[PDB]
RNA sequence: ACCCACUCGGCACCUUACGAGAAAUCAAAGUCUUUGGGUUCUGGGGGGAGUAUGGUCGCAAGGCUGAAACUUAAAGGAAUU
RNA sequence: UUCGGGUCUUGUAAUUGGAAUGAGUACAAUGUAAAUACCUUAACGAGGAACAACUGGAGGGCAAGUCUGGUGCCAGCAGCCG
């Protein structure tokens, strides 16, 4: 895998756990 | 040149600036951070007694082929759950569920040998008699 | 069982009964005989345990 | 020139593969009642081949029932034969 | 809470464990001087060591400087009566040139073997082991005594025990026993 | 026998130049080692090491046995040859020779009053070969060659009695550090020390005194 | 405006290194085991991870700061046939 | 001239021989507050089966075997490479 695509995947993953956050809160 | 300070009144900056880098030196971070206390299923000593769960064979990594013929065990004086290599040919059937064991580190400082994998810990008594002793047919274990 | 099956398989051979070695200060001295007193059947590089074969 | 077949000895396993899981493993439903996790022991990783729903004798290990060892493989004649000679319950169908 | 009692270890183990040749020197060695152990030998090359630690400091300071004057002095006195250092060589410079077999060449074994009194190192040592050889009309019974030089010329047996002139003991006097009413 | 190419060989055999100092004086360079022979014969050859070097070719690979051999007495003479054969036993030769062909002198010194005979270097000197420094520092005396094991040998060998060591790199690849440590010997002449500082007479070569002795009419 | 010669400052380049360097190469990447002109910052095997967490700055995307458990005998560099 | 005496030195044999001894025991006398033990000693106390040295290793690193059986990628070993 690239590292710009991992970095990538990285961002995607975090932007779904701050909606998780934000959820909760 | 060279990137540090010289100057006969540095000092300082010459300490606080090692003092900083010690950090990238990883037994020194250990030492300091209290990781042998905190993590690590022995509680930074040498032997732990624990109580066996099961027996457990274990496939070794590549290269090699064997069953490794290993112990679930559970530590006394925390309650951590470990395995821990049974040494030698026989020995495994030495064993038997719920023993008390004592295991030593493998002889990586926290890290896996060879080619079995996560296992960490040697065993070196069953119910208070050596295994090797047990082995070589000195003693005899004193049942459970 | 699995484990501990090939020391089962090998046949139990007795140790031979020996005349004992001289332990201490004399088995040093037997050593050094051995080595530089004799000095016997030298190839060039000195052999310590050659094969009977 | 032939083969032989080979049966079960004492601490072995008649076995059938049920899936194939990986990095040299395989869930054998055994001919025994228990469904096994059964790994590959290193001398039919090389060339004897596994199939599918495929006849493997199992070496089953003493201490530890759930994993188990596989030592020998068998085809579909040689599976029909077993069954001839009543050694599997009958269900073993090869024909792949 | 009684005042400590003080421990030294007295030899020290090479840096590195099978250097062969050094092995075979050091079997040789032992070979030689009848030696029990390489502990021997180490506590030798320790004693050796402690002495060139000495010298070169000494050396590191000023020629006629006060101290060097005194405690080389002091040394060079000392081996030269322990007699490993020769008239010829009252330097300190040549203190450091030493080397482990003159002190070998100074125990109470190797005395013993070169007075006579022997026929080889190992008996040598047996006779020291077993309570014969006296040095001042005193029983030695250590093979590594370090014969002071001036005490050399007094090196004999026992008054004590046979060889110098006593009761037989133990199995002569037995056979003569047995020898008596038959 | 021996019959010789180059002038500086036939002088030997003629005995024209007595030893091998005069060669060293005048940098005259030695191209038969036989002339070494006639001179040095006292020479004691050690082997360093064998190893495998090997080729890839379509078919196979081509190893080879690389012979590391260092040469010397123990009066500041030392050689260093590096020879790479297919026979090990003709690599070894080989070697010999052009460890022979190599042979330097060494100025051999006192650490501390000049009681009688030089035991040690007279100055701190090092050498850089590869990655391998190899630092060498005069001892006192009956401190003994504090070195690895290669290093040690050679030291031995060029007839260094006492000498400190600070070998730093990758000093593991042997050859490089035995090369350092050639290199560092070899720098003890070319210091210019105080008991040196003092200019002197220039002599004619033996090249140009037995100019005549020199070629084959 | 050219032409020649010199001269400071600049963007570079060419050939040699007697110096460096693991080498590719480098007039600096030189004047370093013959080690000290002055200084700021950064690194200490590979993964885990620029992740988790806590700050803080952003409207948001994100940024700056930044671990450990555990894992592993190599990951890498320059050159070679 | 073929030996060989071996005049001289060495190692090896369940060959064999007188010597020496403390490890033990133990009268005593020391020691000691009283005792132990030491140091000193009358008496016993060495010949291989005893009065028996173990602990780890023998691919490399690293001293030491490509000896003999067994095992056959299993059991296991291996700090690392294996
Ligand atoms: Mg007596
Ligand atoms: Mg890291
Ligand atoms: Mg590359
Ligand atoms: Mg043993
Ligand atoms: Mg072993
Ligand atoms: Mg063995
Ligand atoms: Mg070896």
């Amino acid at each position: 895998m690239r590292a710009k695509w991992r970095k990538k995947r990285t961002r995607r993953l975090k932007r779904k756990r701050r909606k998780v956050r934000a959820r909760s809160k | 040149g060279k990137g540090k300070p010289r100057g006969l009144n540095s000092a300082r900056k010459l300490r606080v600036h090692r003092r900083n880098n010690r950090w990238a030196e990883t037994t020194y971070k250990k030492r300091l951070l209290g990781t042998a206390f905190k993590s690590s299923p022995f509680g930074g000593s040498s032997h732990a007694k624990g109580i066996v769960l099961e027996k457990i064979g274990i496939e070794s990594k590549q290269p090699n082929s064997a069953i490794r013929k290993c112990v679930r065990v559970q530590l006394i004086k925390n309650g951590k759950k470990v395995t821990a290599f049974v040494p030698n040919d026989g020995c495994l059937n030495f064993v038997d569920e719920n023993d008390e064991v004592l295991l030593a580190g493998f002889g990586r400082k926290g890290k896996a040998k060879g080619d079995i994998p996560g296992v960490r810990f040697k065993v070196v008594k069953v119910s208070g008699v050596s295994l090797l002793a047990l082995w070589k047919e000195k003693k005899e274990k004193p049942r459970s | 069982a699995r484990a501990g099956k090939v020391k089962s398989q090998t046949p139990k051979v007795e140790k031979q009964e020996k005349p004992k070695q001289p332990k201490g200060r004399a088995y040093k001295r037997l050593l050094y005989t051995r080595r530089f007193v004799n000095v016997t059947l030298t190839n060039g590089k000195r052999k310590m345990n050659p094969s009977p074969s | 020139p032939k083969r032989e077949l080979i049966y079960k000895e004492e601490g072995q396993e008649y076995a059938q593969i049920t899936k194939m899981l990986g990095n040299g493993r395989v869930e054998a439903s055994c001919f025994d009642g228990n469904k096994r996790m059964a790994h590959i022991r290193g001398k039919l990783r090389k060339k004897v081949w596994m199939g599918q729903g495929d006849i493997i004798l199992v070496s089953l290990r003493d201490f530890q029932d759930d994993q188990c060892d596989v030592v020998h493989k068998y085809n579909l004649d040689e599976a029909r034969t077993l069954k001839n000679q009543g050694e599997l319950p009958e269900n073993a169908k090869i024909n792949e | 809470p009684r005042a400590p009692r003080t421990y030294s270890k007295t030899y020290s183990t090479p840096k590195r464990p099978y250097e062969s040749a050094r092995l075979d020197a050091e079997l040789k060695l032992a070979g030689e001087y009848g030696l029990k152990n390489k502990r021997e030998i180490y506590r030798i090359s320790f004693q050796l060591s402690k002495i060139r630690r000495a010298a070169r400091d000494l050396l590191t300071r000023d020629e006629k400087d006060p101290k060097r004057l005194f405690e080389g002095n002091a040394l060079i006195r000392r081996l030269v009566r322990i007699g490993v250092l020769s008239e010829d060589k009252k330097k300190l410079d040549y203190v450091l040139a030493l080397k482990v077999e003159d002190f070998l060449e100074r125990r109470l074994q190797t005395q013993v073997y070169k007075l006579g009194l022997a026929k080889s190192v190992h008996h040598a040592r047996v006779l020291i082991s077993q309570r014969h050889i006296a040095v001042g009309k005193q029983i030695v019974n250590i093979p590594s005594f370090m014969v002071r030089l001036e005490s050399e010329k007094h090196i004999d047996f026992a008054r004590t025990s046979p060889f110098g002139g006593a009761r037989p003991g133990r199995v002569a006097r037995k056979r003569a026993a047995a020898a008596g009413g038959e | 026998g021996w019959v010789p190419v180059t002038k500086l060989g036939r002088l030997v055999k003629a005995g024209k130049i007595s030893s091998i100092e005069e060669i060293f004086l005048h940098s005259l360079p030695v191209k038969e080692f036989q002339i070494i022979d006639q001179l040095l014969p006292n020479l004691k050859d050690e082997v360093m090491n064998i190893k495998p070097v090997q080729k890839q070719t379509r078919a196979g690979q081509r190893t080879r046995f690389k012979a590391v051999v260092v040469v010397g007495d123990s009066n500041g003479h030392v050689g260093l040859g590096i020879k790479t054969a297919k026979e090990v036993a003709g690599a070894i030769r080989a070697g010999i020779i052009i460890a022979k062909l190599s042979v330097i002198p060494i100025r051999r010194g006192y650490w501390g009053t000049n009681l009688g005979q030089p035991h040690s270097l007279a100055t701190k000197t090092s050498g850089k070969c590869g990655s391998v420094s190899v630092r060498l520092i005069p001892a006192p005396r009956g401190s003994g060659i504090v070195a690895s094991p290669a290093v040690k040998k050679l030291m031995q060998l060029a007839g260094v009695e006492d000498v400190y060591t600070s070998s730093t790199g990758s000093t593991r690849t042997l050859e490089n550090t035995l090369k350092a440590a050639f290199v560092a010997i070899g720098n003890t002449y070319g210091f210019l020390t105080p008991n040196l500082w003092e200019v002197q007479a220039l002599t004619p070569s033996p090249m140009d005194v037995y100019a005549d002795y020199a070629t084959a009419s």
